[PDB]
């Protein structure tokens, strides 16, 4: 997910 | 494990330093939802970087970090909105240039009920004279609690934040009974913040 | 103001004495989605009547207006059913004790669409109470806090409810100290117990969504009382 | 009125 990429 | 070894005052300054900025909005049922959506999206980017600076968060696996932010993101946006709306009775300060009242929450169906709950939370914080040092503790509790070896470490950090809240109240001169009562009052508001997020997530699902 | 003049030991005794009984379901000895939801809604309906009697025995609840009493129960009724279910399921790992003759595991929760998600959250809360070794005196304090707190933010009368809530806070700390917990352990455990109430609110709201979908799909006939309690959240 | 209203009075 994008949340995964931002982390 | 430099999260359990922090002092109470170090916990406060670390959380205060990690505070995200106050963003501006790019300002019908579609126009207002567009501004709130655009605002929340930009806030989320800062929230993810703020979460990485909450002591004990980076010690978790990336999977647990994702799960905590997935569960808590709307609660964290809401307690942020409620906090900066404290000095604006009857108004919600989504942004310095976007100060909305209760009636402007009727443009979107079902929005006014949640507007009322957010305003009631702001009035509650105002009546308690919630301090900024307490606010950042509560927001870190929401992050770590709303999705909770690995589970024990999360509860260890949560106990440290509890110690920090009690430390702030003892520093303010509250008696032992007043510290426990105020601690309970603050944490029970998180139940209402959870309720508002549940409701808001239901309506945001309706897209 | 006679609730505010209760000692901590008198608060506990009054709450323990007000406890409702454990009811039975009318189990059928095959499970369909409809037959299981019928057992649970029938049980929840009969428990609601006893909950109303219990609420009137919570110190301070009598003092509120009839309109304020309705609002608090309308807000918290499912949280109250759930914390009671989680409490009596503590000694049954991996199982939920809806009734002494209705003890189900998560694979039986799969009988109803969307039920197993709530089932897993209730089981998780039960094991959390078990790891904390939650005491009956602490349970009845927490259940009364739900009653008075859940609807207090969506209302002078507010001040009275918060004074009673503070008294239950005093009572919880008193129980933890009498149990030998250190002063630091007292506020740590108080926080742990109160943060669970946010999970219980979460489960109640997901459960209200599920009950609303069961009604809107004609799975089971809800009682008029249950229909009114559900309508208050819609 | 309401059933809850009635039950609380009874
Ligand atoms: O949801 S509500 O409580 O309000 C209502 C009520 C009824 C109907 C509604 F539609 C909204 C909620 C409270 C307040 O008003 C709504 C809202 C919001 C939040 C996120 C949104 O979009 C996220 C989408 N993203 C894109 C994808 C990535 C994830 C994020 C859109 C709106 C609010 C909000 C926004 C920013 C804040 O600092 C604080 C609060
Ligand atoms: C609609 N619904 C769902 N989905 N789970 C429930 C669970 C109960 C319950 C019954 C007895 C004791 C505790 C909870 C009642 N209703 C429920």
């Amino acid at each position: 997910k994008i949340l995964h990429r931002l982390l | 494990s430099l999260a359990l070894s922090l002092t109470a005052d170090q916990m406060v300054s670390a959380l205060l330093d990690a505070e995200p900025p106050i963003l501006y909005s790019e300002y019908s049922e579609a126009s207002m939802m567009g501004l709130l959506t655009n605002l929340a999206d930009r806030e989320l980017v800062h929230m993810i970087n703020w979460a990485k600076r909450v002591p004990g968060f980076v010690d978790l696996t990336l999977h647990d970090q994702v799960h905590l932010l997935e569960c808590a993101w709307l609660e964290i946006l809401m307690i942020g909105l409620v906090w900066r709306s404290m000095e604006h009775p009857g108004k919600l300060l989504f942004a310095p240039n976007l100060l909305l009242d209760r009636n402007q929450g009727k443009c979107v169906e079902g929005m006014v009920e949640i507007f009322d709950m957010l305003l009631a939370t702001s009035s509650r914080f105002r009546m308690m004279n919630l301090q900024g040092e307490e606010f950042v503790c509560l927001k870190s509790i929401i992050l770590l609690n709303s999705g909770v070896e690995e589970k024990d470490h999360i509860h260890r950090v949560l106990d440290k934040i509890t110690d920090t809240l009690i430390h702030l109240m003892a520093k303010a001169g509250l008696t032992l009974q007043q510290q426990h009562q105020r601690l309970a009052q603050l944490l029970l508001i998180l139940s209402h913040i959870r309720h508002m997020s549940n409701k808001g997530m239901e309506h945001l699902y309706s897209m």
